[PDB]
């Protein structure tokens, strides 16, 4: 079985500048469980990145939340980069504010 | 509270 | 409504050196309350919710002892399954286990379950009668035969019907302020003009618990499912959940459409309009 991860990249709270927050990348629907997930600030990877304990759904596909604290501004772009066996190359999802 | 026994296959 | 306690277990073989990665988590409803990771330094079951710290060392040692027995069963299972399916020792494989009990609003036994998978496929599951098994293939039939001879099912029925629900009631009592409290969706609406002709409307539900939620769109009071998107409910990180839904509409026609939110923490379901 090989399942390709769905990905959402989002903030914990409605975002305002200068106002501290959490950036999330939720990966779900994947199999096997070996996976690389990196959050990016202006293309460069972020270091203080926590993630939840591995669990799975009714259909046996795994899911994980990666998160880190951050303060938005108008300049900084944020994204989630994901690699998994089912991908020919890393999948990058940009955080839009909606 | 986990099951007290996990019988192998 | 109802509640559940569920454990989820994953074991992953590492063929070149060492023993398998093993991760266990415990849930009451949508709230993780305990965990074990073979790669963590503690080598102990660990709390992940304030109301479980209430428990004494005896609890923690018992739970650590059981979780390591589970760990070993899975280690052994990976080897047994490798030989059942004639696989080589070059491959990484996965074993998954989920069991738990449900109770209804009266907190009395309702259901119990126990299911097991090998490389992400049904292997063997306990039936709802809690007295018989569903083996997906002939490997799992052999297991089914072993476990019928050994009355595993009866052991599990004792746990699921007895102990499992006793500890669930306890947990619901000791975690009263969160586990028995619902949080209503905080709802709002955004607009997005893609051209002069086409607008996108998005209905947001934020900061709600439990996860179960329904978001539907209507046009002139009738269910619309065309030109709509609905994302997977996602976790906020702070114990609560999020979900949005969108509809594409002709520009200037936004007033016809309504989003309809149903959640356990809402007495009357909500309606939003732009």
């Amino acid at each position: 079985i090989q399942r390709t991860p769905k990905i959402q990249v989002y903030s914990r709270h409605p975002a305002e500048n200068g106002k501290s927050n959490f950036l999330n990348c939720y990966v779900s629907g994947f199999h096997p469980s070996d996976i690389e997930v990196d959050l990016l600030k202006n293309g460069e990877r972020i270091e203080k990145v926590e993630h939840s304990d591995l669990s799975f759904s009714k259909d046996w596909s795994f899911y994980l939340l990666y998160y880190t604290e951050f303060t938005p501004t108008e300049k900084d772009e944020y994204a989630c980069r994901v690699n998994h066996v089912t991908l020919s190359q890393p999948k990058i999802v940009k955080w839009d504010r909606d | 509270y986990l099951s007290p026994i996990a019988s192998p296959l | 409504g109802s509640h559940s306690m569920r454990y989820f277990f994953t074991s992953v073989s590492r063929p070149g050196r060492g023993e398998p990665r093993f991760i266990a988590v415990g849930y009451v409803d949508d709230t993780q309350f305990v965990r074990f990771d073979s790669d963590a330094a503690s080598q102990r079951m660990e709390p992940r919710a304030p109301w479980i710290e209430q428990e004494g060392p005896e609890y923690w040692d018992g739970e650590t002892r059981k979780v390591k027995a589970h760990s070993q069963t899975h280690r052994v299972d990976l080897g047994t399954l490798r030989g059942y399916y004639n696989q080589s020792e070059a491959g990484s494989h996965t074993v998954q286990r989920m069991y738990g009990c449900d109770v209804g609003s009266d907190w009395r036994f309702l259901r119990g379950y126990h299911q097991y998978a090998y490389d992400g496929k049904d292997y063997i599951a306990l039936k709802e009668d809690l007295r018989s098994w569903t083996a997906a293939d002939m490997a799992a039939q052999t297991t089914k035969h072993k476990w019928e001879a050994a009355h595993v099912a009866e052991q599990l029925r004792a746990y699921l019907e007895g102990t499992c629900v006793e500890w669930l009631r306890r947990y619901l009592e000791n975690g009263k302020e969160t586990l028995q409290r619902t949080d209503a969706p905080k709802t709002h609406m955004t607009h997005h003009a893609v051209s002069d002709h086409e607008a996108t409307l998005r209905c947001w539900a934020l900061s709600f618990y439990p996860a179960e939620i329904t978001l539907t769109w209507q046009r002139d009071g009738e269910d619309q499912t065309q030109d709509t998107e609905l994302v997977e409910t996602r976790p906020a990180g702070d114990g609560t959940f999020q979900k949005w839904a969108a509809v594409v509409v002709p520009s200037g026609q936004e007033q016809r459409y309504t989003c309809h939110v149903q959640h356990e923490g809402l007495p009357k379901p909500l309606t939003l309009r732009w």
